[PDB]
């Protein structure tokens, strides 16, 4: 615990950021530095005060977290103080696997709240929610031909 | 005997598909608005502009009626909400226009 | 029986006849987006609004602007209620040294500062934010159960209708498996999946 | 509301309105494979284009 010189982490991180004036910004593998911390109060201030100094910022981060044996995080305390939480899963049923996608915690506004499954495909993520789909069409007063003309006429 | 259900019944029309069930209900919300009361007619499977023109060859006027500001229909598939928000939101709906009909 | 305070939930006052109890904490459990903040910050508002109640919300964790944005967007005007005071944001924060080890925090320290914010808006309900910075540190189960009775029982003693929020963690209803045995009133939320469709539910 | 960023993600953006929040860090979490990387990368890249 403690090993690491968080403010010389934030020293490095402003440099990255004001080379190219980010705007966005990713944090992949941070678990190697916080799985050193062995006490669960110690540890929880360190990931608030690593996220106070991002929010301080005003940079919209993306933290990459890995599940491990928990149901969101391996350590189990990252989820309770960001403010988006989102969840993907692989899970396989009847051998046949299933990208799923869930907001677990936005907090700020309404969302939705369900488990929709998506697609990484040649052009990247996709996902077509079915709470996307209204009954809102326009009708036509044109008809179709079936090919058979005595089926026509039974209309 | 008397002339039809009471008022502040509930009814069920029973019925295999094709069987006139949509109709009977736009039967009663039309004359419901008719006489002048409101109607609101809850669709979970068909749309609002196919709803009017599918009654329109029944001889009902459902467009009408909107037009007139006495019948509200609301077309929403299941899958749109979860099962209390469909609850909320017609008990909302229903709140607001007061109807005297409610399908 | 006893005295209850109204929540200006509706629908749960009805399910617990009147409301909250009046003079003793209540603790709200779930897990991350569960609503559990929400419902606090439902019963200090409503307070305020329908009953004239100042009310006093202390986070451990979350910032003042943070705790006014996230309800924004439902139509409470937080920040009204702030600059007329009948609301006051504490922020306890903690840093890493002080949360190392049991009764590391002076828990009287806390209970000057908690009695200063109180009569500043001469608060009659509280809501506690985040606590488990602060008891996440202890480690030994009879020292734990002691020193959160201590906080229980202070509140409790000032006649302060107070909400406590605690995160489920892997437990039935707490991480630690403490402050269900300890408190009153134990409302639970949850919010489960089945079929891929998420239902919120509640339970007392 | 709050200020929101678009994903590029289409169906994301739909579910969440607008987008991840903007100035608050947030947290994507998952086992070994799902795509948890390439959701950040997806965000850095559409946010840039
Ligand atoms: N101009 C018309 N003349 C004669 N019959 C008609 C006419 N228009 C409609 N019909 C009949 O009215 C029926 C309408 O069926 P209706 O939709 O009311 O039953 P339903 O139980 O609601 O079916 P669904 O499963 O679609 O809900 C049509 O199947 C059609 O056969
Ligand atoms: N305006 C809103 N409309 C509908 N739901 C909302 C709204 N605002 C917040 N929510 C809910 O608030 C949830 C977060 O709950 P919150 O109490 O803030 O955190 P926690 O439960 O961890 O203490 C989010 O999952 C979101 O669904
Ligand atoms: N061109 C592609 N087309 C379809 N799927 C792809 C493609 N490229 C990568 N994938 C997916 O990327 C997955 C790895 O996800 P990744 O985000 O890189 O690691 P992690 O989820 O552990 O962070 C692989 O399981 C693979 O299925
Ligand atoms: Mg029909
Ligand atoms: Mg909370
Ligand atoms: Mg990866």
């Amino acid at each position: 615990i403690g090993d690491y010189d968080l403010e010389g982490l934030f020293l490095r991180l402003e440099l990255a950021i004001d080379t190219v004036g980010a705007k966005r910004v990713v944090l992949d593998t941070i678990e190697s530095l916080f799985s050193a911390f062995s006490n669960p109060a110690i540890l929880r201030a360190e990931i608030r005060r690593l996220f106070d100094w991002l929010k301080e910022r005003g940079l919209t981060t993306v933290i990459t977290a890995e599940r491990g044996d928990g149901a969101l995080t391996r350590q189990g305390l990252e989820e309770y103080v960001s403010d988006c939480v989102i969840l993907l899963d692989h899970r396989v049923e009847n051998q046949i696997s299933t990208r799923r996608l869930r907001i677990v915690k936005y907090r700020g506004t309404a969302h939705g709240t369900n488990e929709y499954p998506f697609l990484i495909d040649t052009d990247g993520f996709s996902v077509l929610p079915v709470s996307a789909l209204g009954l809102l069409h326009q009708v036509h007063e044109e008809r179709i031909a079936s090919g058979v003309p005595d089926l026509d006429a039974m209309m | 005997a008397g002339g039809g259900f009471f008022r502040g019944s509930s009814i069920l029309v029973s019925g295999v598909a094709g069987a006139g069930k949509s109709s009977l209900a736009a039967h009663f919300a039309a004359a419901a608005c008719a006489r002048g009361e409101r109607a609101m007619y809850f669709s979970f499977e068909e749309a609002a502009d196919q709803a009017v023109r599918n009654m329109r060859s029944l001889g009902l006027d459902l467009g009408r009626w909107r037009d007139a500001g006495l019948l509200r229909f609301m077309a929403t598939r299941p899958t749109f909400y979860s099962l209390e928000m469909h609850l909320a939101v017609i008990l909302r709906e229903v709140m607001r226009f007061e109807p005297s009909v409610v399908v | 029986g006893i005295g209850k305070s109204p929540t200006g939930i509706q629908g749960f006052d009805e399910l617990t006849l009147g409301g909250l109890p009046t003079g003793r904490p209540s603790l709200v459990c779930g897990s991350a987006g569960c609503g559990k903040t929400l419902f606090a910050s439902t019963f200090l508002i409503n307070g305020v609004r329908d009953h004239g109640e100042p009310g006093v919300f202390v986070t451990f964790e979350e910032r003042p602007e943070d705790i006014v944005n996230n309800v924004a967007s439902l139509g409470f005007e937080l920040d009204k209620l702030i600059e007329e005071e009948k609301i006051a944001i504490e922020h306890i924060a903690v840093d890493p040294s002080e949360v190392a080890e049991i009764g590391d925090y002076d828990l009287e320290g806390l209970f000057l500062r908690l009695e200063l914010a109180i009569d500043t808006v001469g608060a009659k309900r509280v809501v506690l934010d985040t606590i488990e910075s602060l008891f996440s540190a202890f480690s030994n189960p009879a020292i734990l159960r002691a020193e959160i009775r201590r906080l229980f029982d202070w509140l409790k003693e000032r006649g302060l209708t107070t909400v406590i929020t605690a995160e489920r963690g892997d437990g039935a209803l707490t991480r630690q498996g403490l402050e269900e045995y300890v408190s009153d009133c134990v409302i639970l939320l949850d919010h489960r999946v089945e079929n891929q469709i998420s239902t919120r539910r509640l339970r007392i």
